[PDB]
């Protein structure tokens, strides 16, 4: 039943608010947490991310976090700020400044317990809670080094819940900050052995949607957000309504994971702001993945499509099977029907869209790119006294790297793998 | 005397026994308030519809089962829907959190919380009966609670019941409505840990039933409640005979002394006849020679497999409505010049006929016509195994690279229960080959 | 004999997770403290 979501840092709380507003208009809940919709499907499965209060009110199950006031001030300022509940904002004053080891080590580490103390009673109030969400960035300091620290702490006081992550993967197309392949191996290295299932969210590929396909010269944050949110409204659906497949954390997990290590997902959505045929065509196609990975240059362990509006189930089935047949050499033929399929009649400003979850051992490219990245700094030990300034080992960085290389090797020892 | 006691476990069998209890209630005359005003016996009796029925003071007629589901939403809409006032709230049992499609959660980490208070409620319903015959157990092979707690469940059934019979209506998986990659591995643990407990199973092949949605009553997608209607006419054929009396009525238990030659060997071939739109139905009135000849057409079958290239070692044809023998022997006559019927030479070759007068019923906004006379062919048949060779061949492909399996160690299984139950499926294979070769 | 194996399995997979999230912890202990003695 209930989730509990955490959202950390700048990045984190931005997408984080932007979540919030999306979902709750397509529930029907207004600014205030009271509900103006048309709908019964709106609320039956409600209580997955609301709680009830005194007067039919809905507040977001949700949990505010950064080492900075000045995003949360902004948020409580946003459109939708006014819903979330005021005790559920932690926040220090000391900042992370981009540094990994302040957000794990030295600031996070002062900060987690209050944290914890808000997820605790979040979590004491739940029915039967399914697990924890968190949005964050992996490039800053707050994000990634204390995201990952929340993620081990909760992970000791509910080992048996899931733990799924929406993380943004930073690119220098989008940030000149330089260290960010420094956070983003060690965010890695904590995600690799902590989440069960983990968004890949790439900075790198939202620019170029922006860009090449939008035609949006000048990207901001507001622009790349939109793809976030349009995308994190379509991977929930299936745990926001009534519905057959994937309709909770763990049965998303059972189905989409094959090796515990090998749980990074490419998204995709379509279409890019159509018939069936266009949309599954389109969701399917390189240029529509918030991964900068092209599915040709790997293979599929398991995907999830998830079709939004009003449309023929008939069709949708056919085309499906119709990718399939197409590009039977791109789904590994030793997991049989690792393509499911969902539809609801809700759409998201369209009449229809789809949204796409993939497990692909291309998602190796992302990981490649961190890799070259981290190499071509930490071979000349650049700017790392802010690390080990904090109390880091460079041996950390190393294993960082290492195991980071491992969850490339295995992605491509199953990509190579045969049925014969 | 001779009560049955039926438990239907997680969605599908839930679904399933919404469906069946529907039809029975409209079979018998039973109102959604439990009464049944050609009754006279007030608050008991012994009619043959009181092997499904109990009855209190008050004159409510309730099914003799029980629901069972690891989480709450698809009982909850029994407990609120049309059949709310059939059953008692203890019939009706929930717990909080699903097997998430792992038999380890459904028959070990969340079926163990809730195993006691099911066999509590099943013992009041047995306590009630005055000669118990057995149970009926629905269930998906495809689900965590299907298959895990279901397995339990007939373990445990086994040591408080000993021999009480046991029958098992089965959901194999079909792509088409499949919501879980690992069903094959499901599939797989419960066939190997229900196998020793279970008298005789009816495996029902969600793949067939769709297709005879999509072909024969031009469904262009159909949902489980298409599905579930068909099933409901297949389970109400077969528990006809014990819910119904009459002078060419022929028990259950009887066929399955014919359907069953050694104990492994527990699985007939379902075929049903026929599946018809009220638009073709209108004014074409099948024969019983029609109906009987499409029993032996393997689109109509509740497995898909080829019975022409394999060998029979039983056939029981059960007839409900405007029947009489002398048509069902001229049917047959004709069906033996014509088709590929090829018994082993153990076994002798004669038809087992049953004919229960009572004709076919359908629920209002269904997709079946309401015709005179029906069949349901039950079949022991060697080509059965290919059902279990299709499940087989998905495991072996997923299992040589363990895939998804630290799903089901995570939960406290080994690797040595994988490989145990896969033995155990390829010796099945092996038993359906031998029994099919001629004796020297 | 089923149930026995089941629960001791599980009971030490889990023991196995949290015996690696108290070394991170003790590692944590020892960064904090390599920062203090650095100053
Ligand atoms: C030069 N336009 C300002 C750029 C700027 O404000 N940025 C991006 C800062 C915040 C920044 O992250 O600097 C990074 C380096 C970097 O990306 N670039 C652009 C940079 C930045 C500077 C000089 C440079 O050399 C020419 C470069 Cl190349 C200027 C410096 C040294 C800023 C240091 C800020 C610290 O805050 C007190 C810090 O945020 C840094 C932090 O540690 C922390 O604990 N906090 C460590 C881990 C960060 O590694 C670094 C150094
Ligand atoms: N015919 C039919 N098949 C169904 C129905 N519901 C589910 N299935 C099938 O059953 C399998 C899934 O098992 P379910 O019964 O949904 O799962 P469950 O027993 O509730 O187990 P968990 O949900 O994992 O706890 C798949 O093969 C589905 O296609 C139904 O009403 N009718
Ligand atoms: N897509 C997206 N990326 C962001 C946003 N804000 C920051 N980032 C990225 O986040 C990384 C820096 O992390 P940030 O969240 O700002 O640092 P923190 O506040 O210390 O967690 C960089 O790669 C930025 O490009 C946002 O609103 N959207
Ligand atoms: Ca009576
Ligand atoms: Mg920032
Ligand atoms: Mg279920």
């Amino acid at each position: 039943r209930e989730i509990v979501h955490i959202q950390a840092g700048q990045c984190g709380n931005q997408i984080g608010a932007k979540f919030w507003e999306v979902i709750s208009d397509e529930h029907g809940i207004d600014p205030t947490g009271s509900y103006h919709g048309d709908s019964d499907l709106q609320l039956e499965r409600i209580n997955v991310y609301y709680n009830e209060a005194a007067g039919n009110k809905y507040v977001p199950r949700a949990i505010l976090v950064d080492l900075e006031p000045g995003t949360m001030d902004s948020v409580r300022s946003g459109p939708f700020g006014q819903i979330f509940r005021p005790d559920n904002f932690v926040f220090g004053q000391s900042g992370a400044g981009n540094n990994w080891a302040k957000g794990h080590y030295t600031e996070g580490a002062e900060l987690v317990d209050s944290v914890l103390d808000v997820v605790r009673k979040e979590s004491e109030s739940c029915d039967c809670l399914q697990g924890f969400q968190l949005t964050h960035s992996l490039g800053g300091g707050t994000g990634s080094g204390m995201g990952t620290l929340l993620i081990s702490k909760i992970r000791e006081e509910y080992p048996d819940r899931i733990m799924n992550t929406f993380s943004v993967v930073p690119s220098p197309k989008v940030s000149d900050t330089v260290v960010e392949p420094y956070n983003a191996t060690l965010s890695v290295h904590q995600l690799v052995e902590n989440t069960d299932e983990t968004y890949c969210i790439d900075n790198e590929a939202l620019y170029d949607i922006c860009f090449r396909t939008l035609k949006l010269t000048t990207p901001t944050y507001g622009d790349l957000n939109h793809l976030v949110s349009a995308t994190m409204s379509g991977v929930t659906t299936c745990l926001r309504f009534p519905g057959q497949l994937n309709a909770d954390l763990r049965k998303l997990a059972v189905n989409m994971v094959p090796f515990p290590r090998l749980h990074f997902f490419m998204p995709g959505f379509a279409p890019l702001t159509l018939t069936v045929p266009e949309l599954t065509q389109q969701m399917f196609d390189a240029k529509n993945m918030m991964a900068a990975c092209d599915p040709r240059h790997g293979r599929y362990l398991t995907v999830a499509a998830v079709f939004r509006g009003r449309m023929s189930m008939k069709e949708v089935d056919e085309q499906m099977l119709n990718v399939q047949n197409k590009n039977s050499s791109y789904f590994v033929e030793w997991i049989p029907n690792n393509v499911k399929t969902a539809v609801c009649d809700i759409p998201p400003g369209l009449k229809m869209s789809a949204t796409f979850i993939g497990n692909s051992t291309a998602i190796q490219e992302l990981f490649k790119r961190i890799s070259e990245q981290f190499t071509a700094m930490f071979r000349r030990k650049a700017f790392l006294h802010w690390y080990t300034g904090e109390g880091m080992d460079e041996m950390e960085f190393t294993e960082a790297e290492s195991n980071m290389n491992d969850l490339v090797s295995e992605y491509q020892q199953y990509q190579d793998a045969t049925a014969d | 005397m001779r009560e049955c006691i039926s438990i239907h476990v997680g969605q599908a069998g839930v679904q399933i026994g919404n469906a069946c209890w529907e039809l029975y209630c409209l079979e018998h005359g039973i109102q959604p308030d439990g009464q049944m005003p050609s009754d006279k016996t007030i608050g008991g009796g012994d009619d043959s519809f009181n092997t499904f029925f109990s009855e209190t003071g008050a004159g409510k007629h309730v099914p003799r089962a029980v629901f069972v589901d690891l989480e709450p939403t698809v009982i909850d809409e029994v407990r609120t829907g049309t059949y709310r006032q059939l059953f008692h709230p203890e019939q009706l049992i929930t717990g909080k959190e699903d097997a998430a499609n792992n038999y380890a959660r459904g028959h070990y980490t969340i079926g163990k919380e809730i195993i006691d208070l099911v066999l509590d409620r099943i013992r009041k319903l047995a306590d009630q009966c005055t000669g118990l015959q057995g149970f009926l157990v629905f269930h998906s092979f495809g689900g965590g609670t299907g298959s895990g707690f279901t397995s339990l469940l007939m373990e445990r059934l086994s040591v408080d019941y000993g021999k009480k019979s046991k029958l098992e209506f089965s959901i194999y998986p079909a792509p088409q409505v499949s919501t879980a990659v690992v069903e094959p591995y499901n599939s797989i643990l419960t066939t190997h840990t229900t196998l020793e407990h279970s008298d005789c199973a009816f495996m029902v092949d969600n793949e067939a039933i769709y297709d005879i949605c999509r072909r024969n009553l031009d469904i262009e997608r159909p949902t489980y409640t298409n599905l579930n209607r068909l099933i409901s006419q297949i389970v109400s054929s077969i528990t006809a005979s014990l819910r119904f009396d009459g002078a060419l009525n022929v028990d259950l238990t009887e066929f399955q002394t014919n359907l069953v030659p050694y104990p492994r060997i527990h699985f007939p071939l379902a075929t049903y006849a026929p599946v018809i739109s009220a638009e073709k139905a209108y004014h074409e009135q099948l024969s019983v020679a029609e109906i009987t000849n499409a029993c032996f057409e393997p689109a109509n079958q509740m497995v898909k497999c080829d019975p022409r290239h394999g060998k029979y070692m039983a056939c029981c044809l059960l007839y409900r409505g405007d029947v009489v023998p002398k048509d069902v022997n001229a049917a047959i006559a004709t069906i033996k010049t014509k088709r590929s019927i090829q018994f082993v030479d153990w076994c002798p070759t004669g038809f087992k006929v049953g004919i229960n007068y009572q004709p076919p019923t359908v629920v209002p906004g269904g997709d079946l016509a309401k015709v005179q006379r029906a069949v349901c062919m039950l079949s022991n048949t060697t080509a059965i195994a290919e059902a279990w060779a299709r499940l087989d061949h998905k495991f072996d492909l997923m299992y040589a690279k363990r895939a998804f399996v630290h799903w089901y160690v995570g939960e406290g299984m080994e690797e040595g229960e994988f490989s145990e139950a896969r033995e155990d499926m390829a010796a099945l294979e092996k038993d359906y080959e031998e029994v099919g070769v001629d004796s020297v | 004999q089923k149930m026995e194996s089941n629960k001791e399995n599980r009971e030490a997979h889990l023991a196995a997770m949290l015996e690696r999230l108290q070394e991170k912890d003790k590692h944590a202990e020892e960064v904090r403290k390599n920062k203090e003695l650095k100053e």
